[PDB]
């Protein structure tokens, strides 16, 4: 009879690193827990997948919904008055797929509309209704994404929108490092739960979507959704919770930013703003702006990463620095 | 009552 060794059999307990995702809505949280999931996780496998189906055809239809509704608010005709007809069934046909089941007339539907040059003309004009940015991915791939044996892609999952309710948490492991990473959304909770929730972190990410720049207001807002992120930022960064943390910058969404800014000016956002209309220049003027809000720039230091959410090999190599960064002040 | 992180760290 051998008596058995110790439970832990000569292993050390792993460090535990609290990481919170902030930002504002569509700024690319949820996009990150999803790569986190496929890069230092199982991924996602078939079972997981399918369940998505629902997910990537209400987000489709959804999408194609808010631009013919924006197509009647902004005074956009449709190219050829058919259109008008397939319009109408969309509202028909809207909750059509919710079994899962993308018809062929609903398909059609779609198709027909996402063709017409008033539908792409509004789309061209986004900004003015916020559209969000899977749009166009699931829409371009109406095809392939309308077949009866069609199952979601990798990618396809990742650029899936969905609401978030409770406490959206995934968990990894990295350079023997036990990661418990919190999607922290604008839900109002009771302020025990942010003491909770705020105790104790670790890193935290602060992601900002570029591409918001030059999106127009809602009503009642009082700024621009880049200055609303400025906002959480200065309070993110002057805070005693985070004193002790790192604070690290997504500025997300380059890839959209670098389309955007050709045609958008940046004074759309900062109106002082006298610099040229390039990516580089705008896109450092926008990490200054954010960079300043540190208003203890010695004692505490901003790490700023330019990401593509949904570029997992981006992402990849950004997570790789920015664990590299929480080692080194650990 | 309840109130959204922001409001919460701007409460100080
Ligand atoms: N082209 C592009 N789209 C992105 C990027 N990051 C996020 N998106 C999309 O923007 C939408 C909102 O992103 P999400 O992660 O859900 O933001 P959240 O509300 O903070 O969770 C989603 O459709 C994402 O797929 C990016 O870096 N580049």
């Amino acid at each position: 009879l051998v008596p058995r060794g110790s439970h832990m059999d000569g292993e050390k307990a792993a460090k535990e690193v609290k990481l919170l995702l902030l930002g504002a809505g569509e700024s690319g949280k949820s996009t990150i827990v999803k790569q986190m999931k496929i890069i230092h996780e199982d991924g996602y496998s078939e079972d997981e997948c399918k369940q998505y189906k629902v997910v990537v055809y209400s987000n489709t239809i959804q999408s194609i919904i808010a631009i013919i509704r924006a197509m009647g608010r902004l005074k956009i005709d449709f190219g050829e008055a058919a259109r008008a007809d397939d319009a109408r069934q969309l509202f028909v046909l809207a909750g059509s797929a919710e079994e899962g089941v993308m018809t062929s007339e609903l398909a059609g539907v779609i198709k027909r509309l996402w063709r017409d040059g008033g539908v792409q003309a509004c789309f061209s004009r986004s900004r003015e209704y916020q559209l969000n940015d899977s749009a166009s991915y699931y829409l371009n791939d109406l095809d392939r994404i309308s077949q009866t044996n069609y199952i979601p892609t990798q990618q396809d999952v990742l650029r899936t929108r969905v609401k978030t309710t409770g406490i959206v948490e995934t968990h990894f492991t990295f350079k023997e490092l036990y990661f418990k990473m919190f999607d922290v959304g604008g839900q109002r909770s009771e302020r025990k739960k942010w003491i909770h929730c705020f105790e104790g972190v670790t890193a935290i990410i602060f992601c900002v979507a570029l591409s918001d720049y030059d999106l127009v207001l809602a009503e009642d807002e009082e700024m621009n959704r880049m200055h609303e992120s400025m906002k959480l930022f200065d309070s993110i960064c002057n805070n005693k919770w985070f004193t002790d943390t790192s604070i690290i910058l997504f500025l997300n969404k380059k890839d959209l930013f670098e389309e955007k800014i050709k045609r958008s000016p940046l004074t759309i956002c900062y109106p002082e703003y006298t610099g040229s209309n390039t990516y580089e220049e705008a896109a450092a003027y926008i990490q200054c702006q954010f960079e300043d809000l540190n208003r203890r720039k010695d004692t505490k230091e901003v790490y700023t990463h330019f990401t593509c959410a949904t570029d997992t090999k981006n992402v990849q190599f950004v997570f790789d620095a920015v664990t590299d960064v929480i080692i080194k002040n650990n | 009552s309840r109130v959204t992180w922001y409001d919460f760290l701007m409460e100080d």
